[PDB]
């Protein structure tokens, strides 16, 4: 299920900054939702949404860049603007837009293996990452790097935990082709294994070994089968035989 | 260069306003033209389908084409024989098939494009941004425009009713499909035919295909067909600045006889038809295509007989002249649907200084 | 605090008061009490008033018209990004200021639209609006010789009520059914109407016999007018020459009776297009044809 707000509070104040996915249009302006502060409604009017016919403009299509002005915090009542947010300001919106997409889409892998509500997952993360840390992106930045902010709050999923950082972390296809025509070569085919495997390395058939190389950062695995065609020339050569590598 | 003059049949005493030539297999031409471009011309040479709407679409698709396919020379810009490339364009399209007033605002578009956009940023950079802008203005002159022409249609038709309808225009096709399947009426949809192309046929086809209550008639057998309809809808090609409805063939005929027996007449149209160009009567400025099409005895389209016409050259005077784009007189017409909701044909030149 | 109670306190009153000018007289008192400071908590709630509005409706086009009206004009008063409190405070003033353009245009069109009435010509008027009667009154003011002719229409007997309020002013008058209405047009020289509605085509939306009076006078080649008051434009597109908003009947056909009760039904309301008019008079100018068009299309900016 989709629901929660991004925030602590459920409803904005004057002059913080919003974006909208447009949902409806003309007459009073757009009863909409929002993907900078939670999905409920919040209305803005066809004036504030012009500047610069407008047909063409958005009319629910992507998204905007927009300031929140009039808040009713008793039933649920929200008033935005689009002309009053300046040019420097807005790639800053767009960003801060970025830095609540990558929040939401961390907070779901969680509902969706344990079977419990997105709701209390939200609630709490969101008390020494998004309150004490300053935002929840950058505080995840700083656990992958070196396991700090994590170790504050205890995690009552530990193997979802782990299948996040799985997803923040892909194998590589090699195959060698063997033709050894020396004296001794099977020493030479497990000395070969030794250095590469310690990721999987399987036997298909005699001549043709298939081994699947691990990268974290999808980079990583070039130069680690380079390493491994390195090692396989440097094994047969002493022996008498020639090794063949794609 | 291409082939020009010397022409097919006589050159007629009455009705000589028009060119009525051309290519249509492939002989003695410039190495340097884009093939998605012939193959265009190829196809509006014979085609069945397109009428008005759809014509663009493709010639706005050739278009991205070329831009992707367009790699800035060293020596030349971009502004130096791109509009020349695109001026051989359009001159092969007038050999094949004049264009519509839709191709002509987008070709006035694309040359406005040109120009706003100045030889000194990266050739790359230029061209990735330049399509992504097509792909909006595409977006928002037709897709999304169209859609607003069917949800104006949709509060405008009352429940369970009958409609005659004429052409395979792209905008009503889309809206009866949206009629029977999405809204869920009682709809009984009349589609009627000429002799030059089958493109009542077609709709039909598809109607039936969706599964669609269709009676499929023609120009000949109206008297009776009438004698039941409530609505009347027509595929605009152009609304002039007077207000007149410059369409396909059997348009008018019909027009005449709903005003005459009670029941209005519907136009859906776009933002991009309408023109400044302006005219009175059908033998001003006609779309004439050749005899060829009309000498079978036609049932479908190829049937090659052994029939009764054969001569048209060596005949003494035999002109079977055909037209294809007529006139609608323009107090017939009640209601006009496009970017701009709702107005009457009499507001025509309302769009035009709005931009 | 209701908004169609406040329409229903108006009984003894009216003539001054237009039908749609209290509705939005009625409007503003809404909007002022419950702070028109918040955008989202007032407009939802004006919206759902005029729902609630037209849901209680019976027979009334106008009153659907004349809240678009206000409500663009809302729209447009913080348009200038200006002080969320004077342009506020200029919106309220505007509900009174709306009622006293009411007088002020009546004022205009009661000395422009009598030029329309020439020396000695008889008149056939259809219809009653406060902007039509005005015209023939304050032409009697101007000293002008005029003959008029009575239609005797069917809503709520207005025909009747259009004689009596013609005896109180001093001028010659004589009753003409509907029916006869074809036998009367060459001892007429022009034929007026007070329209309901004016439509986005550029024809009319009228009572329970004026698109026949239309074809009549369009047969005779005799005038055919429209005059109004500037605020009953509706972005409405009737299509057909039978097809309007209604809460009661579009043409029923009844069962055998015996006892005589259910008969009466007929289109109350009827559509006229736009080639029958061939002259319109509104304090926006004297202006007919593509006129009412340009006149939404500038409101609706679309």
């Amino acid at each position: 299920t989709s629901h929660c707000r991004f925030y602590e509070n459920k409803y904005p104040e004057i002059d913080d900054i919003v974006m909208v996915n447009v949902q409806q249009i003309a007459e009073m302006g757009a009863y909409v939702k929002l993907l900078e502060y939670d999905n409920i409604e919040g209305m803005i009017l066809l004036s504030e949404l012009s500047r610069r016919s407008i047909q063409k403009l958005i009319r629910v299509g992507k998204n905007d860049v927009a300031v929140v002005l009039r808040v009713d915090k008793e039933k649920g009542y929200i008033d935005l603007s689009k002309r009053r947010v300046s040019s420097e300001d807005i790639i800053k919106c767009e960003e801060k837009y970025q830095k609540s997409k990558t929040v939401h889409s961390i907070l779901r892998y969680c509902a969706e293996k344990f079977q419990i509500p997105l709701e209390e997952l939200y609630k709490t993360i969101a008390w020494p990452l998004s309150r004490k840390f300053g935002h929840a992106y950058e505080a995840f930045k700083l656990s992958i790097i070196d396991e700090t902010v994590w170790e504050g709050i205890e995690p009552p999923s530990k193997d979802v935990l782990d299948e996040l950082k799985n997803y923040i972390s892909v194998k590589i296809r090699a195959d060698v082709e063997v033709s050894c025509f020396s004296y001794e070569g099977i020493d030479a085919i497990k000395d070969a294994l030794k250095s590469a495997e310690d990721v999987k390395v399987k036997l298909v058939a005699a001549p043709l070994y298939v081994l699947t190389t691990q990268a974290l950062d999808k980079q990583k695995g070039i130069e680690q089968l380079e390493s491994a065609i390195e090692k396989i020339t440097e094994v047969i050569t002493k022996y008498g035989g020639v090794c063949n590598i794609t | 260069p291409g082939i020009s003059s010397v022409i097919p049949t006589v050159l007629e005493q009455s009705f000589d306003n028009s060119s009525l030539i051309s290519v249509k297999e492939l002989l003695l031409n410039k190495d340097l033209i884009h093939p998605s471009i012939l193959l265009l011309t190829s196809h509006l040479a014979h085609y069945k389908i397109v009428g008005s709407i759809p014509r663009c679409i493709a010639m706005l698709e050739v278009f991205q084409i070329v831009i992707k396919d367009y790699q800035t020379p060293k020596g030349t810009t971009l502004s130096r024989n791109l509009t020349s490339y695109l001026s051989h364009q359009i001159d092969l399209l007038k050999k094949a098939r004049p264009l519509s007033v839709t191709m002509g605002n987008a070709i006035r578009w694309l040359k406005q494009e040109i120009s706003l956009i100045d030889p000194s940023t990266p050739d790359k950079a230029a061209k990735k941004d330049l399509c992504e802008k097509i792909g909006q203005f595409a977006k928002e002159k037709i897709e999304l425009a169209d859609q607003l022409i069917i949800d104006n249609a949709s509060t405008q038709i009352e429940e369970s009713t009958t409609i005659v309808t004429y052409g395979s225009s792209k905008v009503l096709t889309e809206l009866l499909l949206h009629n029977a399947i999405s809204l869920k009426k009682n709809i009984k949809v009349i589609v009627v035919d000429s002799r030059p192309l089958f493109e009542g046929r077609k709709m039909a086809e598809t109607l039936r295909n969706a599964g669609v209550n269709v009676m499929y008639a023609l120009i000949t057998s109206l008297d009776t067909i009438f004698n039941d309809v409530d609505y009347v809808f027509l595929g605009a090609h152009s609304i002039l600045s007077n207000g007149f409805l410059y369409s396909r063939a059997g348009t008018a005929m019909l027009a005449m006889s709903a005003k005459r027996r009670n029941i209005p007449v519907l136009v859906c149209c776009e933002s991009l038809k309408f023109s400044q160009r302006v005219q009175l009567d059908s033998v001003t400025f006609n779309e004439l295509a050749d005899p060829n099409d009309l000498v079978n005895i036609d049932y479908e389209n190829p049937v090659e007989r052994r029939g009764n016409k054969g001569a048209l050259l060596n005949q003494f005077i035999k002109e079977r002249k055909f037209e294809k784009k007529k006139l609608a007189m323009e107090n017939k017409p009640k209601g006009n649907k496009i970017g701009g909701k709702k107005g009457s044909e009499g507001e025509s030149k309302d769009a035009s200084n709005e931009e | 605090f209701n908004i169609t109670e406040t329409y229903l306190r108006f009984l003894e009153e009216d003539t001054e008061m237009t039908m749609p000018i209290a509705a939005i007289e009625a409007l503003v008192t809404l909007l002022r009490i419950k702070t028109p400071e918040t955008a989202a908590e007032m407009i939802n709630t004006i919206k759902s008033s005029t729902e609630e509005l037209i849901k209680s409706i019976p027979n009334s086009v106008s009153l659907r018209a004349g809240c678009d009206i206000f409500m663009r004009f809302v729209l447009r008063n913080l348009h200038l990004y200006g002080d969320w409190e004077n342009c506020k405070q200029h919106l309220i003033e505007n509900g009174q200021l709306f009622v006293s353009r009411a007088k002020k245009s009546r004022n205009k069109i009661a000395e422009i639209g009598v030029d329309f009435i020439a020396d000695d010509d008889i008149i056939l008027v259809h219809g009653y609006s406060r902007a039509v009667f005005s015209l023939l009154n304050h032409a009697a003011n101007k000293f002008i010789r005029f003959r008029c002719v009575v239609t005797e229409s069917r809503p709520s007997k207005q025909g009747n009520q259009l004689y009596t309020l013609l005896e109180q002013k001093g001028i010659p008058v004589t009753l003409i059914v509907d029916s006869a209405v074809g036998a009367v047009i060459d001892k007429v020289d022009k034929v007026f109407v007070g329209a309901e509605g004016v439509a986005e085509s550029g024809g009319i939306i009228n009572l329970v016999g004026t698109y026949s009076v239309g074809v009549l006078a369009h047969n005779a080649r005799k005038p055919f007018y429209v005059v109004t008051e500037s605020h009953k434009f509706v972005r409405m597109f009737p299509l057909s020459s039978d097809d309007l908003p209604m809460a009661g009947p579009p043409l029923d056909f009844t069962r055998r009776t015996d006892d005589l009760e259910d008969a009466l039904r007929g289109p109350t309301i009827d559509y006229t297009a736009q080639e029958y008019i061939t002259a319109l008079i509104t304090d926006l100018g004297v202006l007919t044809p593509s006129a009412v068009s340009e006149e939404l299309i500038k409101m609706w900016y679309d």
